[PDB]
């Protein structure tokens, strides 16, 4: 006198302008899921895979990114990456076979490069087959503490950072699909973008504390594209536990969170006194900007065990609106 | 009808813990018990816990040692086989204290006596089944006078390949350039779901005359169990590789000298596990992450109980546990070049000295202190009391009252504290208030009838809770503050309805919330005042058996109601559990030749064929059976 439920094959047609939100979901709990928020009718949908598909999203989504009307969500513990229908999200296609995929860049229509944690190798692929088709090699890295994490595209090459117990960016030659040069800077960092000057932004975490690698205070770093030399340095205290810096449409005002959330023209040389949102008793945990409008998203994780929320806040810090999702969102995409 | 003054303990019949051979020992409790068992394989990860607590205060001992090892302050009940013990108490909540401290939930009381059996009784059981599943056990015993023996030794292997309609992740069929065609629900096999456990145990006993009992016994396993790929694992089992090795070993000595009045007893015993986990991946193959990690412990004990005469008994006792760890999770590249790990390595005292008085003024009124001083590597605990009474309220039906209040506290585990991936080696010890009341009930020899019903209630102030960071790792913090009542029934029967027409039966039902009484940790918390997560809120388990003649039948069955996979308590699509109704049945035939006793045995699991859920994500297996037969002295 019990049952198991599969189905619920739900299917809708949905706005052109929306934001996901990747839930990580818990470990082996395989209740990851994805949500759709319309920021015009401030209306989310929750479970959209699941409900969409009659199938669950897997264990551990980490991110997503568009490429021509389909979007590829990388799914961490079930080493695969879903492609699916912007629209209806229905899968259109996956990729098995990975380590586990953090996070996934296009080259062009048939070339495609995926990071992963616990692996020395950046595993290429072609979305056009769906299949895997390649390694890149990264040097000075094994098995055991291997890992890249993002990825900018600057001209023929690709930088990327090296996350968990790495302190180094790797340059990669496109043309040759093999890593050709590195940059050693702080300790761990977390994430790699680029502004509109072809500068790139880089923020470590420095370590933990007792590491055999390193603890030290995280830092903001400004590295020139063009030379791949450190330009800036921006210190902050130690015992701070930033995320990944974040930029904006215009590629002018970088964003992060710190124990607050702050936002810094690239061209400064000093972080600013004050804040862009004071602290408000909020786990914040997730954080992205609407590159058509500037509005900030932030994701409170809460308890990291029920569904969290995220706050949609207007450029100017008013509240417009706030809205329940998955558990634990740790990433955005922008449709 | 003393020591157990005001005490709730559950114990376990004969056949109950002997049943079948494999069966674990979660397999034990979670039929002829009621507490909730995390669990979904058969090689799983079985944890128990009391009535609306957590699994951290459900600690055991066997032959008076801690077998939780301090590194993570519980025991896997996987890890033991039913045929493994002769003795096995369960002491619940406030009732645990009086055998050892820092028990918040209750403890589980196990020990192996001498079968005292007279010469040479080997015995041999083979059994089959299921998915190419085997089990072997054989017990070689000797008898004497004043010497006694007895080797035990398990043997289980399978490859857990069980088929499962994998309502949880779809398959496509694709065509030309890998244009998606058809999407269907597979009929998969458990991945890397295999296991191989041995186990050993030899005891040696010695008795005189006089009350002077010596004993020894020293238990090894050696544990090969491949983790589960989760339902949503789109990876080849033969490609990636997950292992999970456990070489342990529980020794134990004991010196008793026990006469009329006075019964004391020392013990001295040692553990020591290690525990090696892989993860691999083919390129021919290299380790993602692989670790060893092996902690050791020694251990002292002593207990006494003066008792003058009746209506005054004295018991005091000590247990320390002096432990040993070294941790090693991962082998990094040093910024140096160097090659470095980051396992910690400690090892702390654990003390608990204990003294109680059970005073019985009448045969009606009774009461009980017991008192403790806990002492955790350099930290003195706040005294741990508690104190029991019991009242016969009528001698038709024996109908008697028992109420019992304490305040308990757990320490930190040396992972709660030393873990250096984590953090947070200052985390306070976990206090928890609590308070029961009971009734008991009991009618009689060619009929009888019993049962009972009782009374939960606790407070936990700051328990420990891992939380992740922005960082990717988990770290402690002593946030939430539960609150858990909760009532437990028990009730067995048998009348023999004939000659030989014997018909045992029990069950037991609880209710146990454990609600979240906690700081609201963000405006949007809807955890505020919830159960907590995979604690479910009814459960209830009936064992019913007859005989006739050397024919004998019993039937299990258990039912817990949701289990909230979230902590808002919210239903979701993607994270729902609905109630879990198990229902499984064993038969066995006995016929006794000359000098030998024969058995043929067969048992059932999920019947019905059911194809559900009890843990998030993990797949059961359908209906399955196991076939046994025993020659026995």
């Amino acid at each position: 006198c019990m049952k198991w439920d599969y189905g619920e094959m739900e299917d809708f047609s949905v706005s052109a302008s929306g934001l996901f939100i990747t839930n990580e979901g818990n470990f082996q709990y395989s209740n990851a899921t994805l949500s759709y928020y319309d920021p015009a009718t401030c209306e989310v949908e929750n479970e959209v895979f699941y409900r969409a598909n009659g199938f669950k999203l897997g264990d551990v989504a980490q991110s997503m990114v568009i490429r021509d009307g389909i979007g590829w969500i990388v799914v961490n513990n079930s080493h695969v990456i879903f492609a699916i229908d912007i629209n209806t999200f229905k899968e259109v296609g996956r990729i098995t076979g990975f380590t586990s995929p953090r996070y996934i860049h296009f080259l062009s229509d048939e070339k495609a490069y995926v990071t992963q944690i616990w692996d020395y190798r950046i595993f290429i692929i072609n979305p056009k087959t769906y299949e895997i088709t390649g390694y890149i090699e990264c040097p000075d890295m094994d098995m055991e503490s291997g890992s890249t994490e993002q990825m900018v595209q600057y001209g023929k090459y690709v930088y990327v950072n090296c996350w968990s117990y790495q302190n180094r960016i790797l340059k990669i030659d496109t043309e040759t699909d093999k890593v050709v040069d590195e940059l050693t800077i702080g300790i761990q960092p977390t994430s790699l973008v680029m502004d509109k000057y072809n500068k790139m932004w880089t923020i470590t975490d420095g370590g933990y504390e007792g590491s055999p690698y390193g603890y030290e205070a995280p830092s903001l770093y400004r590295i020139d594209a063009e030379t791949f030399t450190v330009e800036k340095q921006f210190k902050f205290k130690l015992g701070d536990w930033p995320s990944e810096v974040q930029l904006n449409g215009t590629r002018d005002t970088l964003y992060w969170i710190n124990n607050d959330i702050w936002r810094m023209p690239v061209e400064a040389d000093r972080v600013p006194v004050r804040p862009f949102l004071e602290f408000r008793d909020t786990k914040y945990y997730g954080l992205t900007v609407n590159p058509n409008n500037g509005e900030v998203y932030v994701a409170d994780a809460i308890d990291y065990q029920q569904q969290g929320i995220v706050y949609r806040y207007s450029p100017q810090g008013k509240l417009i609106d706030e809205f329940y999702v998955g558990i634990i969102p740790g990433a955005f995409c922008w449709k | 009808p003393m020591k157990d003054i005001g005490v709730q303990r559950t114990r376990f019949d004969s056949i109950a813990m002997k049943e079948n051979i494999a069966l674990s020992m979660a397999d034990v409790l979670t039929f002829n018990s009621s507490v909730f068992v995390k669990n979904y394989g058969r090689a799983t990860l079985s944890t128990v816990a009391f009535r609306g607590t957590s699994p951290s205060h459900t600690q055991v001992t066997w032959n008076g040692m801690r077998i939780n090892n301090p590194m993570l302050g519980m025991t896997d009940f996987s890890t033991i086989p039913s045929y493994f013990i002769d003795d096995a108490s369960l002491l619940h909540g406030t009732s645990s204290v009086n055998e050892t401290g820092g028990g918040l939930g209750g403890l589980v009381r196990l020990s192996t006596s001498p079968a005292n059996h007279e010469g040479f009784g080997l015995q041999y059981v083979q059994g089959v089944g299921s998915f190419s599943t085997f089990d072997e056990f054989l017990r070689l015993t000797y008898g004497d006078k004043h010497w006694q023996s007895s080797t035990r030794v398990v043997y289980s292997s399978s490859p857990n390949d069980y088929k499962y309609r994998n309502r949880d992740k779809k398959e496509n069929i694709y065509d030309e350039d890998k244009n998606i065609i058809g999407s269907y629900y597979p009929t998969e096999r458990n991945r890397s779901g295999a296991y191989k456990d041995l186990h050993v145990l030899q005891e040696i006993y010695y008795n005189t005359g006089e009350g002077d009992k010596f004993g020894l016994n020293a238990w090894y396993i050696n544990s090969n169990r491949e983790l589960a790929m989760l339902s949503t694992d789109y990876g080849n089992d033969m490609d990636f590789e997950n292992r999970q090795r456990e070489q342990t070993f529980r020794g134990v000595l004991s010196w008793d000298r026990v006469r009329e009045k006075w019964k004391v007893g020392v013990k001295g015993g040692y553990i020591h596990t290690w525990m090696a986990y892989d993860y691999k991946r083919d390129k021919e193959m290299a380790s993602m992450t692989r670790s060893r990690s092996k902690i050791n412990t020694f251990y002292g004990s002593a207990d006494g109980d003066y008792a003058p005469s009746e209506k005054w008994l004295f018991t005091a006792g000590v247990s320390v546990h002096q432990h040993l760890v070294e941790s090693a999770d991962k082998n990094i590249i040093s910024q140096e070049g160097n090659k470095a790990v980051v396992g910690y390595d400690k090892g702390r005292v654990e003390f608990s000295g204990s003294v109680s008085a059970k005073w019985r003024p009448v045969d009606r009124f009774a009461a009980s202190l017991v008192l403790r001083e806990d002492m955790f590597g350099t930290e003195w605990a706040p005294v741990i009391p508690a104190f029991f009474i019991d009242g016969v309220l009528s001698k038709k039906g024996n109908i008697v009252a028992k109420a019992s209040i304490s305040r308990n506290y757990r320490f930190p585990t040396l992972n709660d504290l030393y873990f250096l991936p984590g953090g947070n080696p200052d985390l306070k010890s976990e206090h928890g208030f609590t308070y029961d009341v009971g009734l008991s009930f009991s009618v009689g020899n060619v009929y009888a009838l019993s049962g009972g019903i009782n009374w939960f209630d606790s407070h936990i102030d700051d328990w420990i809770i891992w939380l992740p960071t922005t960082k990717g790792f988990f770290s402690p913090r002593n946030l939430k503050k539960v609150h858990a009542y909760g009532a437990e029934t028990n009730a067995h029967l048998d009348i023999m309805l004939g000659k030989d027409w014997k018909l045992d039966m029990n069950g037991t039902f609880s209710w146990t919330p454990s609600i979240n009484e906690s700081e609201p940790m963000s405006p949007a918390d809807q955890s505020v005042g919830k159960q907590l997560p995979y604690v479910p809120e009814f459960s209830a388990t009936v064992t019913g058996r007859l005989s006739w003649r050397t024919w004998s039948l019993l039937y299990k069955w258990c039912y817990y109601s949701q289990r909230y996979t979230m902590s808002s308590n919210d239903y979701t699509l993607t994270g729902y559990l609905p109630p879990y109704f198990m229902n499984n049945v064993t038969l066995e035939k006995q016929l006794s030749f000359r000098w030998a006793d024969l058995s043929l045995k067969g048992s059932i699991n999920n019947l019905f064929d059911e194809e559900y859920l009890s843990v998030l994500s993990r797949p059961m297996p359908g209906i399955n059976f196991e076939i046994f037969i025993g020659i026995t002295p």
